[PDB]
């Protein structure tokens, strides 16, 4: 529940970068009908960039008080039902896959065919 | 005679091509689905 | 010590010639301020893959979780997919047969 | 030798060819059957 909200963190920092970009790109774009339009874009980029920093505050806020170990000591250099129940998923998923292969490998044949077919119907 | 054959062929060519291109858009779909798992 | 507020600092201190009450100065002031703000956004990347390494090593058992949850909503996903691509298939079928 | 034909592209690859016919008695590629009314048209 913690790794996730750490995930989401990241996650939330690459969006502020990405919308701060688009704000640049999208005051770029602006050349003096539409023009209201663009500036209607443009606050509901800003006002969602600044629920996206909110947001991003307060993961940081939750994640701040949950370090007791250090870096660089949990490296490896040279000198209980929970696995029980993932490997059926991964099975099961394995199977799905392996099913989806023989559609597939179908499929692809029936599209080589027909185009096989209507090349020289001429 | 020949102007009715022709009418046909060209009703089963055209119902041919919109299936190919239609089975395409999903073939493509799949793949990519399909090739992003890790198994 | 709460690196966000200097990063909104940075980010607000980007548009700091704009909102005010020829071309050297202004490219000066936005290189570094935009230097400054990918600096402390690589630096909050940072402490989060620091923090996620020591809960991944301490205790594997979110990380479990968080795979359990993925491998499911992918389980679905493929599903509905699949159940997708038949209902069209089924469809094409039927326009095909009324020849 | 009378209704086949045999042939050899690659080291691994054998085709026959074959004419069938139901006045004379006492796992294959459509698309190329298909294609030799083609050719001979």
């Amino acid at each position: 529940n913690t790794a996730s909200l750490c995930r989401i963190g990241q996650e939330t920092v690459q969006d502020i970068v990405y919308r701060t970009m688009e704000i640049f790109q999208l005051l770029r774009n602006m050349q003096l009908g539409t023009y209201q339009d663009r500036l209607t874009k443009l606050q509901d980029n800003l006002r969602q960039l600044s629920v996206l920093f909110r947001k991003l505050r307060l993961v940081y806020d939750k994640c701040n008080e949950n370090d007791p170990i250090p870096v660089e000591q949990l490296i490896p250099y040279v000198e209980s039902e929970e696995r029980r129940e993932i490997a059926e998923v991964n099975k099961k998923l394995k199977q799905k896959n392996q099913q989806l292969k023989q559609i597939m490998d179908q499929l692809r044949n029936l599209i080589w065919d027909i185009n096989a077919m209507l090349a020289m119907r001429n | 005679r020949n102007q009715q054959l022709r009418t046909l062929q060209e009703e089963c060519d055209r119902k041919l091509i919109t299936l190919r291109d239609e089975i395409s858009i999903d073939l493509y779909e799949l793949e990519e689905e399909y090739y992003s798992s890790s198994s | 010590s709460t690196l966000v507020d200097e990063l909104e600092s940075s980010f607000e201190a980007c548009f700091a010639s704009l909102v005010s009450q020829d071309q050297e100065e202004i490219r000066t002031g936005v290189d570094q301020c935009i230097q400054k703000f990918l600096d402390i956004a690589r630096q909050t990347e940072c402490f989060f893959l620091q923090k996620r390494l020591q809960l991944s090593v301490q205790k594997p058992e979110q990380v479990i979780k968080e795979d359990v949850s993925e491998l499911r909503n992918e389980l679905q996903r493929k599903d509905a997919l699949v159940q997708k691509h038949l209902t069209k298939l089924r469809h094409w079928q039927q326009v095909l047969e009324d020849i | 030798v009378k209704n086949q034909i045999i042939s050899q592209p690659f080291p691994s690859l054998q085709l026959s060819i074959s004419l069938c016919h139901s006045s004379n008695d006492k796992d294959h590629l459509y698309v190329l059957e298909h294609n030799l009314h083609l050719l001979i048209r």
